[PDB]
RNA sequence: CGAUGUUGGAUCAGGACACCCAAAUGGUGCAACCGCUAUUAAAGGUUCGUUUGUUCAACGAUUAAAGUCCUACGUGAUCUGAG
RNA sequence: CACAAACGCGUCUCAGAGAUAAUUAAUGAUUUAAUCUUAACCUAAUUAACUCAUAAUAAAUCCAGCCCUAGAACAGGGCACA
C-alpha cells in the first residue's frame, strides 16, 4: 500500500509516496479458474451484510469503497458488497472505519439507535403517516433486493419488504 | 438549631409564603402613571414539614407551608396530632412549594413579608371567586340569539353543539356548568411597596380569589425573572439575625411614598 | 427549483444528484434549470 | 492543464523537473511536466522558467518548484500519481502566494 | 356490468388471475453465471 | 409423583418468573415468545379458563433494534378524545420519550384482545436497562433464549479468526487507500 | 312515502389542504419598492355596511388577509319563515 | 348600581428547551477529480405543529347545629381572641 507523507521545515513542504508492504490472496483458492474474487473463492450467494470479515477486506481505512477496475469483482457482485457495506456500517458493523474528529467526538449527542438490514438512508425516509389498508398496504423495505438470490437454507423466500 | 445555609446559585428556588388577600389600593409612580395593587397580609406563615427531593419528584425538594390559624376545635384526629408533633397551632391552608436542595428551611420556622423586596415579580396561586353553575353565555363568551326579533325561548341557549355526521359531541364541547371555584395563577406581579411593622406585600394588578382569602405566593417562574433571587434573601429572611430593624415601609424606586414633595414636571 | 415528473438536463452544465431521496437535476451557470423529481 | 490554467500561476518564479526517461517509474512526473508546460500554463505567466532536466543515471525523477514568497515546494515523485501531485501543487498555489 | 373492450384494464375472474399467475414466463437460468467464468 | 392434593394442585399451575434479555432485539421477536409465556400457551394443562399464565421480565429494553427503516418508518397513533387532540409520533420519538413503549405495545398488540389481556399485561414487567429490583430479581427462574443471534463487530473479531479468514484478493501495491 | 321536515340567515362550529394572512425558502424577462410563479407548513385568524329572501353579485370604508371546500348543499326535539 | 354584591364601558397578566419539512453549505468513496450523503463518521443555518422544562392539585376516617365572598341537592371553608 502506499502513503503520502508531508514535512514542513522553514516554509517548504516536502511530500513523500511510500510504499508499504501489503497483504496478498491466499495460496489455495478453492475455485482457481474463476475470473472474480469472490466467484472464484466460492462466496456467490453467501455473504451477508453481517460477514464483516469479507466485506472489510476491499473498503477504504475511512469507510469508503474500493473501486471495481481496482478489486476485480464482477458488477452485479460488486452492487451486492457496496449494499453489505452500506448496510453494516448503518447497522453499526465496522466502527474503526470511521474519520477521527476530536473536535467533534466530544459534543456527545442523543444514543444511537440500534438498526440492522436497514436498505434506505436513516435522514431520507419520511414516516409512513397513512399506512393504508389490507387491499392498499405500505410495507416498510428491509433487507435490499439485490441479496434476493442468497442460499436458502429453510428454502422460505426473503421478507425484503415488511 | 437553624439549618446550615447555602450559597445562593443560579439555579435555586425559594420557598413562599401563604397571606391574606386584604384588599385593593391606588399607588401611583413618580413619573405619574396610576396603578392599582393588591394588599397580601401574611398572618402566621409557617414551615410544617419537609420532604426530601428524591421522595418526592427527584428533582427538587418539597416545603410545605402552612397559613392563618384555626381553631383546634373543627380539625381531625391526625391533623390535631401532627400539629401537636410540630409544635404549632393548626393552620387553615397547606400549600407545598418546590425548592431546591440548598434552600430547605428547618420545619417550625415563620416566614414575614420581608420574604419579598420592594421591586420583584412574583406568581400568586389562588382559588377563584366561585360563581357556581353559570350558563354558557357567561362561562364561556358565546353571543346569544337576538332579542326580540321572533325568536322563540332561545335568547341565552348555546346553540349546535356538534355536527350532524358525527352523531355524538366532541369531549371538548363548551356547556354550562361550574364556574370560578378552581386554582388558578396569575404571573409576573410586580412587589412595589413591603409594610414590616403589619407584614403586608403590596402585589401589582389583581389577584385571584375574593378578599380575604388565602393566598399562596412565590417568586416568579416566567423566564424573564429567572434570576433576580441574588440579591433577595436566599434562604428565607430572619429578623433575629441582621440584629437591626427593617424600615417600617419598603418601598420602590418608583413609587410615590405618601411624603412627597408633591412631584412637579420641569 | 421546479418539481417535475420527467427529469431532463437543459445544458452541458447540468448534473444529476440524489439527495434526500429524490434526483434533482442542480445547474450553476443557469439556476432556473433547477429540477426536482416529484 | 484547465486545473492550473485556472488557477493563476503569475505568482510562479521557476519550476525544473528532472528525470530519467529511461526509468521505469517517471511516466507520472512525465505527465505532470507536460501538464505544467503546457500552453495555456505558458500564457497565463510568462516569467515563469519551466526546465526538463534530462538524465540516465539519476534514476530518482523530482520536480522543484521556486517562487516569489521565497518558497520552496520539493516533490520527489516515484510513486506519486500524476494527478496527486497535480492536486497537491495546485493546494499549495492556492494556499501560499 | 363491463363491455368486454374498456379503459381501465377490467379486472379479471380470481380463477383467470391464478392462470395468469401460474402461466407467468419463468426464464431459464444456468448452473453457472458465465460473466467471469472462463 | 406420590404428592397429596393440594401440594400436587400447586405444583401443577404455579407461576413461574422468566427473564428475556433485551438488548439488540427485534421487539416483535421479543413480543411474540413474551406474549406465549404470558398467555401460558407453552404449559400442557394450559386452558383459556384457567388462570395459568407466567411472569415475564424483559430488560434492555432501551437498547432494542428494528430492522430496516422502521424508526423513522413505523408510527404510532394515538387520540386524546378532543378534537385536534390525534397525535402520530415516529418509532424513535416515542422510544425517546419511553423506552418501555416499543416492547409494550408490540406485546399488548400481540396478546389475545379478550377482557384477560389486562389481567397477563399486569404479569410483564419492563425494565430499560439492567436496573431490576431485588423483589423481582430473587422471584427469577430461568432466563429465556434471546431470539435473534446478535452479530459480532470488526473489532469484537479475535485477531486468530482474522487472520484465518482468507484474504479474497490481492491489492496493488502502488495503490494509495 | 305506517314521513330521512326545505333555501337563506342567527348560535356553535369539527375537519381537509388544492394556503388568503402570518413563517422558512428555489427561479425570475428578480437592480430597490411593488410583483409573477413553485416548494414546505393547517397551532391561530380570515371585518363592518347600502340594495336584494337571497347563496351569489355590484358598490362604500378598512384590514396581515377578508381562502376553496366537506360535514344530511353541518346545525329548525337550539332559533327565524324573508323566499 | 335605592343589598354589603354582581357587572363593563373599567383594571392586571400572558413564557424557556428540543424537535423538525422545503431549502442552504463543510469533509468525502462508489466514479483516488468533483459531488450536501434512499455512502457511513461527526456536521452547522433553518416553518408551523408536537413533546418537555416550568406552573396548578397533591396533610385520609370530628362533623350535631350556626354563618359564608362555597353552593341546585350533595359537597367545600369557618365557629378561642372580638
Ligand atoms: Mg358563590
Ligand atoms: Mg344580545
Ligand atoms: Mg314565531
Ligand atoms: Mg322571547
Ligand atoms: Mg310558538
Ligand atoms: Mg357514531
Ligand atoms: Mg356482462
Ligand atoms: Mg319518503
Ligand atoms: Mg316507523
Ligand atoms: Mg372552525
Ligand atoms: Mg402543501
Ligand atoms: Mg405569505
Ligand atoms: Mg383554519
Ligand atoms: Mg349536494
Ligand atoms: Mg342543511
Ligand atoms: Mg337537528
Ligand atoms: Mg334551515
Ligand atoms: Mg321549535
Ligand atoms: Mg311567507
Ligand atoms: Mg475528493
Ligand atoms: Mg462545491
Ligand atoms: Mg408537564
Ligand atoms: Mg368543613
Ligand atoms: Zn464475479
Ligand atoms: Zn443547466
Amino acid at each position: 500500500f502506499r502513503e503520502v507523507v508531508e514535512i514542513l521545515d522553514g516554509k517548504t513542504t516536502i511530500i513523500e509516496g511510500r510504499i508499504t508492504e501489503t497483504p496478498q490472496e491466499s495460496p489455495n483458492p478453492p475455485n482457481p479458474t474463476g475470473q472474480c474474487p469472490i466467484c472464484r473463492w466460492n462466496l456467490k450467494h453467501k455473504y451477508n451484510y453481517e460477514d464483516v470479515l469479507l466485506l472489510s477486506q476491499f473498503i477504504r481505512p475511512h469507510g469508503g469503497m474500493l473501486p471495481r477496475r481496482i478489486t476485480g469483482l464482477c458488477q452485479e457482485e460488486h452492487l451486492k458488497i457496496e449494499e453489505c457495506v452500506k448496510m453494516a456500517h448503518r447497522a453499526g458493523l465496522l466502527p474503526n472505519h470511521r474519520p477521527k474528529l476530536p473536535e467533534g467526538f466530544v459534543p456527545k449527542s442523543k444514543p444511537r439507535l440500534n438498526r440492522y438490514l436497514t436498505r434506505w438512508s436513516p435522514r431520507s425516509v419520511k414516516p409512513i403517516y397513512n399506512k393504508g389498508h389490507r387491499w392498499n398496504k405500505v410495507r416498510m423495505p428491509v433487507g435490499s433486493p439485490l441479496l434476493k438470490d442468497n442460499v436458502s437454507y429453510s428454502g422460505r423466500p426473503l421478507l425484503l419488504y415488511h | 438549631e437553624p439549618w446550615p445555609i447555602h450559597p445562593w446559585e443560579p439555579g435555586s428556588s425559594r420557598v413562599g409564603l401563604i397571606a391574606l388577600k386584604l384588599g385593593m389600593m391606588p399607588l401611583w409612580t413618580k413619573d405619574g402613571q396610576k396603578h392599582v395593587v393588591t394588599l397580601l397580609q401574611v398572618q402566621d406563615c409557617h414551615v410544617l414539614k419537609y420532604t426530601p427531593k428524591e421522595n418526592h419528584n427527584g428533582r427538587m425538594a418539597a416545603l410545605t407551608v402552612g397559613g392563618k390559624t384555626v381553631s383546634h376545635f373543627h380539625k381531625s384526629a391526625s391533623i390535631l396530632e401532627f400539629y401537636q408533633e410540630l409544635g404549632l397551632p393548626p393552620k387553615q391552608k397547606v400549600k407545598i412549594f418546590n425548592v431546591t436542595e440548598n434552600a430547605v428551611i428547618k420545619p417550625g420556622t415563620p416566614l414575614y413579608a420581608a420574604h419579598f423586596r420592594p421591586g420583584q415579580y412574583v406568581d400568586v396561586t389562588a382559588k377563584t371567586i366561585g360563581k357556581g353553575f353559570q350558563g354558557v353565555m357567561r362561562r364561556w363568551g358565546f353571543k346569544g340569539q337576538p332579542a326580540t326579533h321572533g325568536q322563540t325561548k332561545t335568547h341565552r341557549r348555546p346553540g349546535a353543539i356538534s355536527t350532524g355526521d358525527v352523531a355524538r359531541v366532541w369531549p371538548g364541547t363548551k356547556m354550562p356548568g361550574q364556574l370560578g371555584n378552581i386554582d388558578r395563577t396569575a404571573f409576573g406581579l410586580k412587589v412595589w411597596r413591603i409594610n414590616t411593622k403589619h407584614n403586608i406585600i403590596y402585589v401589582n394588578g389583581s389577584v385571584p380569589g375574593h378578599k380575604n382569602c388565602l393566598v399562596k405566593i412565590k417568586d416568579s417562574k416566567l423566564p424573564a425573572y429567572k434570576d433576580f433571587c441574588k440579591n433577595l434573601p436566599f434562604p428565607t429572611y430572619f429578623p433575629d439575625g441582621d440584629e437591626e430593624a427593617l424600615p417600617e415601609d419598603l418601598y420602590d424606586e418608583n413609587v410615590c411614598q405618601p411624603g412627597a414633595p408633591s412631584i412637579t414636571f420641569t | 427549483f421546479k418539481t417535475k415528473g420527467v427529469l431532463k438536463k437543459r445544458c452541458r452544465d447540468c448534473y444529476l444528484v440524489k439527495r434526500r431521496g429524490r434526483w434533482f437535476i442542480y445547474c450553476k451557470t443557469n439556476p432556473k434549470h433547477k429540477q426536482r423529481q416529484m | 492543464a484547465a486545473a492550473l490554467a485556472r488557477l493563476g500561476l503569475r505568482a510562479v518564479k521557476q519550476v525544473r523537473v528532472q528525470f530519467c526517461p529511461f526509468e521505469k517509474n517517471v511516466e507520472s512526473t512525465r505527465t505532470f511536466l507536460q501538464a505544467v508546460s503546457s500552453e495555456k500554463v505558458r500564457c497565463t505567466n510568462l516569467n515563469c522558467s519551466v526546465i526538463a532536466d534530462v538524465r540516465h543515471d539519476g534514476s530518482e525523477p523530482c520536480v522543484d518548484v521556486l517562487f516569489g514568497d521565497g518558497h520552496r515546494l520539493i516533490m520527489r515523485g516515484a510513486h506519486l500519481t500524476a494527478q496527486e501531485m497535480l492536486t497537491a501543487f495546485a493546494s499549495h498555489i492556492q494556499a501560499r502566494g | 356490468g363491463s363491455k368486454a373492450v374498456t379503459r381501465h384494464r377490467r379486472v379479471m375472474h380470481f380463477e383467470r388471475q391464478k392462470l395468469m399467475a401460474v402461466t407467468e414466463y419463468i426464464p431459464p437460468k444456468p448452473t453457472i453465471n458465465p460473466r467471469c467464468l472462463p | 409423583s406420590s404428592f397429596s392434593k393440594a401440594p400436587q394442585q400447586w405444583a401443577t399451575f404455579a407461576r413461574v418468573w422468566y427473564l428475556l434479555d433485551g438488548k439488540m432485539q427485534p421487539p416483535g421477536k421479543l413480543a411474540a415468545m413474551a406474549s406465549v409465556k404470558l398467555q401460558g400457551l407453552h404449559k400442557p394443562v394450559y386452558h383459556q379458563l384457567s388462570d395459568c399464565g407466567d411472569h415475564v421480565v424483559i430488560m434492555n429494553t432501551r437498547h432494542i433494534a428494528f430492522s430496516g427503516n422502521k424508526w423513522e418508518q413505523k408510527v404510532y397513533s394515538s387520540h386524546t378524545g378532543y378534537p385536534g387532540g390525534f397525535r402520530q409520533v415516529t418509532a424513535a420519538q416515542l422510544h425517546q420519550k419511553d423506552p418501555v413503549a416499543i416492547v409494550k405495545l408490540a406485546i399488548y398488540g400481540m396478546l389475545p384482545k379478550n377482557l384477560h389481556r389486562r389481567t397477563m399485561m399486569q404479569r410483564l414487567h419492563l425494565f430499560p436497562d439492567e436496573d431490576i429490583p431485588e423483589d423481582i430479581l430473587k422471584n427469577l427462574v430461568e432466563e429465556l433464549p434471546q431470539p435473534r443471534k446478535v452479530p459480532r463487530r470488526l473489532d469484537e473479531y479475535t485477531q486468530e479468526e482474522i487472520e484465518a479468514f482468507p484474504r479474497v484478493w490481492s491489492p496493488p501495491e502502488d495503490y494509495r487507500l
